[PDB]
């Protein structure tokens, strides 16, 4: 699945 | 139908949003067949609140094109920028 990264 | 939005987010200390997607990446929850970089969550009381929205596609950041960019490169650029970051995003409307 898609994943997210915090910036 | 869509709009292009140029916004400045002042890091404090981060931009306050997450990204998903990227070329060769694992996709995104908004446009499945689009390998772009998508704003995914926005921190509610953070620097990007009321500026960016989930689903916004980042197409430029501080003059770097984010079209056809790898997720790791998008993330590392965004984290390396200091102070105010100028983003151009594409926002879809129903
Ligand atoms: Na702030």
């Amino acid at each position: 699945r898609w994943y997210e990264r915090w910036v | 139908s869509s709009m292009e939005i140029r916004v400045r987010v002042e890091k404090d200390p981060e931009l306050g949003f997450s990204i998903s997607g990227g070329v060769g990446g694992r996709g995104n929850p908004f446009r499945p067949d689009d390998d772009g970089i998508f704003v995914t969550r926005v921190q509610p009381e953070g620097p990007a609140s009321k500026l960016l929205q989930p689903g916004d596609k980042i197409i430029q950041a501080n003059g770097y094109s984010f079209i056809n960019i790898r997720l790791e490169e998008a993330e590392r650029l965004l984290k390396t920028f200091q102070n105010t970051v100028e983003l151009i995003i594409v926002r879809e409307v129903s």
